[PDB]
RNA sequence: GCGAUGAUCACCCCUUCUUUUUUGAAGGGGUGGGUACAAAUGGCAGUCUGACAAGU
């Protein structure tokens, strides 16, 4: 009913930092996010590829284009 | 049918409704009370397979396909009836051959420590602790709960012992003990 | 990484009837309404609860479009428990089988397909889930299948075709509610090769208002896919 | 015949 | 001759070289005890 | 269903219905009213009646329709919306099958059904048949030396429940004539004990199942020749019913077979003795599960091996026509040309001489 | 000192290893987002911490921004960079594996009979 | 109103006030393991090569 207190909105408030300070730990620590996320794209770029179709959508441009 | 599956989870009731309900389109008044007294209208189970029946999901199988089924269905019926025929014949061969051992634990419960050991001749030959472990893996005769087991143990003991070496055996002495 | 045997914590995410297991990895979990089976191979992760063990479901974001969105964190996912969705371009039960699980018994997934081959497949999974419905017929004709579908909370559509405005179009004017909701997955490949991708992109979504559906949030799907995006709209009538 | 073999790509 | 192994047996030829440096080991010892007697 | 199913149809194609036709003329008798029709194709099939509506069908009718489907369950009193739900998904399935061409008759799950239970009733036809031999091997042991077939051994028992009876009763129908006669001489000269009556109506309880199981056996083979013949009528007369339904079923699927290579159906069967070889540098096998195929067996020495491989080829000829054709004739006929290719290579290959005259 | 048969069976191995572990490993969204509003005004008030009822910490993770409402180990994930690495180097032996198949192809092929000029232009009988 | 026809014998969930005062008051569940049966489109686990062959 948007009743809150002062003190009500102060201890949900407290539940907003004590929730969200739990899920830091499942969220890890960044310095490991750094060696990860490097790790993260090399896997990538070789399984998803993709590399001919960056490629493709070039020579289709310039095929396409006018040439003088 | 997939939906009468779920209705009536007992299998060998399952058989015989197969076998009256081939085909789910065929749907009467009078098959609905036929499959009514087949078990009974208390679980509801004859209303819901007329309306299931009516809406379902399962896609008819060949004539040839259906013919197996009520064939097979008619195969699991037979089984049944006689292990219940050969259920009586273990019972009443146990009383003839070992009664003071039967009454004491069960006719069945006797069977598993006869095949347990090998042989009546076999289970007497042991001693008493022996008897306790030889059921010790499924638990036939069963820290007060463990002084009764080894207490049955060993009066089932002297009751395989009463019947092994006797030509007549009786249950005299099987009821006392 | 995720072997068989480890012990995973399952947790909800934002959006209702989506779940995280937690652990060593996180992974997009959707609770399996058919247990015991998977549908296209998935991992499957169990848990006791008092007690009956219930199941659920790995979803795949390289497998499933909307997966991706997940992951690229949509505001706003219409699907969810108690709702009528309509999943157009349903080639098997990849995704709708994960769409079935989250708007769970009470809710209905309205499955459309047209290539005959992967219809099979669609029906054989929709027998194992009664709420899906199977609907084989060509989305660009929806007054064929006028008989097997009410109104819809949600129109979800997977269609790779280059008039799929059209066909999302007249879906969504005959079956989706007011206020109701519209999601598309946009190919820039199949719609036009030549110019790039973000252009096809816009040029839909001049379509998506022209049909009186109001554009809410657009989501490209890196790294999962390449050249797509997830648009969220709401259909206005008024 | 393990003396015979030697191991590769070790992981 | 050169082939590549699985997690199992690499353990497997691991041990099996060392029973047999400790077979040696054990049966090489015993000779010169005889050997000086 | 099936009614909802040709009246759902008639819809799609937008033809009218009868039962759609004997409604509209219930509502006949009101002069000059104004049918809304939702498609207008069915609208122009309705005004081809002659009846006497003016049927309209406009982009503002679709609010109509949308105000009456939303409300559709109460709008409709006695039908609850999952009455509805659980109707719908039923016509779905039943038009669902119908666009498919789906037939009964070439559903291949039912083959991959068959031959695994048609392999679980031969273990417990033989595990019964064994208790039958020490049971009542008790009353008389030697039969089981004598008469090896299990069917055989249990009909004596039916015919004969005690070995008094082997005197007068007769044994043509089960036994040779030399066979007959030896369970006889047996007989007398027997080990075993007597047993009771109600020890021999159970025996006999035994003996009855053992062969009705084999009959049943009997007719699940005849059947699985049935349903192999139709699904796959082209492999039924290149590689055999036997043969053909294991290979479906160890791919699991008739497509799944039929997308796999020819290589592969040679040696589907030998997994085992093809990864062990490729590991360990030696020579592969050339036969797998088609070993047991006729013509691999008309074969001889190293000609084995290369009928192996053209059957193998033919065989996926003959399979992919049986999985992909929208219009398969039930006939065999490219199966039917198949072998005569692979009879004649046999033939020029068997005529081959290694050995010079 | 290897025949081409087995090399193609191990190589076979890590590419359906490197399937499997790949699809276990999790991996962050990188696709861009973009939000349709109505007018100027309401463009220029715009934040994140509204749009999606999210703190600044739940703005910066797209892929569990939990709602504001809602919320009202070293060795763990030193373990983490290693699986990632497993399957990284599943790669370096597929692509090693696939670099000896090659060279052992191309011996074999130009073992085989051919005109062999570069392979002469000629139709095979 | 006993017993040789047999007694006995894995893990976790001092402080405050006060006193005629050396006196009075307040502070069953979950894990783990063993036996038997059933299911997994769960794992081991990856489906051979590919152009000549036979004759005068």
């Amino acid at each position: 009913e948007g009743t809150l207190t002062d003190h009500e909105r102060k201890y949900l408030n407290k539940l907003i930092k004590r929730n969200s300070q739990n899920l830091r730990s499942w969220d890890l620590e960044e310095e490991v996010r750094d060696e990860l996320e490097d790790i993260q794209q090399s896997i990538l770029k070789d399984t998803v590829s993709t590399a001919n179709t960056d490629r493709s959508k070039r020579r289709r441009f310039k095929r396409k284009q006018f040439k003088e | 049918f997939p939906e009468l599956a779920k209705l009536v989870p007992d299998n060998y009731t399952f058989a015989k409704l197969v076998l009256f309900i081939k085909d789910k389109a065929s749907l009467n008044d009078d098959s609905l009370h036929d499959l009514a007294a087949l078990l009974n209208e208390d679980s509801g189970i004859a209303q819901r397979v007329i309306d299931n029946a009516r809406i379902s999901m399962g896609q008819d199988i060949s004539e040839t396909d259906m013919e197996n089924v009520c064939v097979f269905a008619q195969r699991v019926a037979s089984l049944a009836d006689y292990r219940r025929q050969l259920y009586d014949y273990l019972c009443e061969k146990m009383h003839t051959v070992a009664p003071n051992l039967s009454e004491l634990i069960g006719e069945v419960i006797g069977a598993r420590l006869i095949s347990h050991a090998g042989s009546l001749t076999n289970l007497s030959k042991q001693a008493a602790s022996t008897v306790q472990i030889l059921g010790a893996e499924k638990a036939l005769f069963r820290k007060n709960k463990g002084r009764i087991s080894r207490y049955l143990a060993n009066k089932c003991s002297m009751a395989s012992r009463i019947d092994n070496y006797s030509e007549e055996p009786s249950n005299v002495f099987g009821s006392v003990l | 990484g995720a072997r068989g045997g480890a012990k995973v914590v399952i947790e909800p995410h934002r959006h209702a009837g989506v779940y995280i297991a937690r652990g060593k990895e996180d992974l997009l979990v959707t609770k399996n309404m058919a247990p015991g089976e998977s549908v296209y191979g998935e991992k499957r992760i169990s848990v006791e609860e008092p007690p009956t063990k219930v199941e659920y479901r790995v979803w795949n974001p390289f497998r499933s479009k909307l997966a991706a969105g997940i992951m690229g964190g949509l505001d706003e996912l219409f699907i969810a428990p108690g709702k009528k969705v309509l999943y157009l371009g349903a080639a098997s039960g990849t995704s709708v089988s994960h769409v079935s699980d989250v708007v769970g018994p009470e809710g209905v997934v309205y499955a459309v397909e047209f290539s005959h081959r992967p219809g099979r497949e669609l029906i054989s999974m929709a027998k194992k889930r009664p709420n899906i419905i199977p609907i084989i017929e060509d989305a660009r004709h929806p007054q064929k299948y006028r008989m097997l579908i009410g109104m819809v909370d949600c129109v979800f559509a997977d269609v790779a075709q280059p008039d799929q405005a059209r066909i999302i179009a007249l879906n969504s004017h005959m079956f989706l509610k007011d206020q109701g909701g519209v999601v598309i997955s946009i190919k820039a490949n199949c719609i036009d090769s030549t110019v790039d991708a973000e252009t096809v992109f816009a040029r839909e979504v001049q379509k998506l208002r022209e049909e009186r559906i109001k554009p809410l949030e657009q989501l490209t799907l890196e790294p999962y896919e390449r050249d797509h995006c997830i648009v969220v709209g709401r259909y206005m009538r008024s | 015949e393990d003396e015979d073999e030697e191991e590769v790509l070790a992981m | 001759r050169a082939v590549v192994l699985g997690g199992d047996e690499k353990k497997a030829r691991s041990f099996i070289q060392k029973v047999l440096t400790i077979s040696k080991a054990k049966d090489s010892k015993r000779k010169e005890q005889k050997a000086s007697q | 269903a099936a009614n909802a199913l040709e009246e759902a149809n008639s819809i799609i194609e937008g033809k009218v219905s009868s039962q759609l036709e004997k409604l509209l003329e219930e509502i006949k008798k009101d002069k000059k009213s104004t049918l809304i029709v939702s498609e207008t194709k069915l609208a122009n099939a309705i005004n081809k009646l002659g009846l006497n509506f003016n049927v309209v069908s406009d982009a503002v009718t679709l609010d109509i329709y949308r105000a009456i489907k939303e409300y559709l369950p109460e709008l409709l009193p006695g039908m609850s919306d999952n009455d509805l739900s659980k109707m719908s998904l039923g016509l779905a399935h039943s038009i669902g099958r119908h666009k498919l061409k789906f037939s009964a008759d070439k559903v291949d799950v039912m083959i991959i059904q068959a031959i695994a239970l048609l392999d679980d009733l031969d273990k417990e036809l033989n595990t019964y048949a064994m208790r039958c031999k020490e049971w009542y091997g008790w009353h008389f042991p030697e039969l089981a030396k004598i008469v090896t077939d299990s069917v055989a051994y249990a009909r004596i028992i039916l015919t004969m429940g005690i070995r008094s009876k082997a005197s007068e009763t007769d044994l043509s129908e089960i036994l040779p004539e030399e066979i007959e006669e030896r369970v006889k001489t047996a007989a007398e000269v027997s080990m075993g004990t007597e047993i009771t009556q109600t020890d021999l109506d159970n025996i006999n309880a035994l003996a009855e199942q053992i062969v009705e199981f084999a009959a049943y056996r009997e007719q699940l083979s005849n059947y699985l020749s049935a349903r192999m013949k139709a699904i796959a009528p082209n492999l039924t007369q290149l590689v055999g019913e036997l043969v053909g339904a294991r290979l479906i079923a160890h791919s699991g699927s008739l497509i799944s077979l039929a997308k796999s290579p020819a290589s592969t159906i040679q040696i589907l069967g030998a997994e085992k003795a093809l990864f062990r070889a490729l590991k360990t540098k030696h020579d592969t096998p050339k036969y797998g599960l088609l070993y047991h195929a006729s013509l691999v067996g008309q074969a001889t020495g190293k000609n084995k091996g290369k009928i192996a491989r053209v059957l193998a080829a033919k065989a996926a000829v003959s399979l992919r026509y049986d999985a992909l054709a929208e219009d398969r004739d039930d006939s065999g006929d490219i199966g039917l040309e198949s072998r005569a290719k692979v009879e004649n290579r046999l033939s020029q290959l068997e005529g081959r001489d290694l050995r010079t005259t | 000192t290897q025949d081409s048969n087995y090399v193609r069976t191990l190589r076979q191995i890590e590419l359906k290893k490197l399937e499997k572990g790949a699809k276990q490993l999790m991996f962050k969204s990188s696709g861009n987002h973009t939000i349709f509003v109505d007018s100027r005004e309401k463009m220029n008030e715009f934040t994140p911490e509204k749009f999606f009822n999210t703190t600044s910490e739940m703005v910066n993770r797209s892929e569990n921004r939990l709602t504001k409402d809602q919320l009202a180990k070293e060795s763990l994930d030193k373990k983490k960079l290693k699986k990632f690495k497993q399957v990284k180097q599943h790669l370096q032996r597929e692509t090693q594996l696939k670099q000896v198949q090659q060279r052992m192809d191309a011996q074999r092929e130009l073992l085989k009979k051919g005109s062999k000029k570069k392979w002469k232009k000629q139709r095979k009988r």
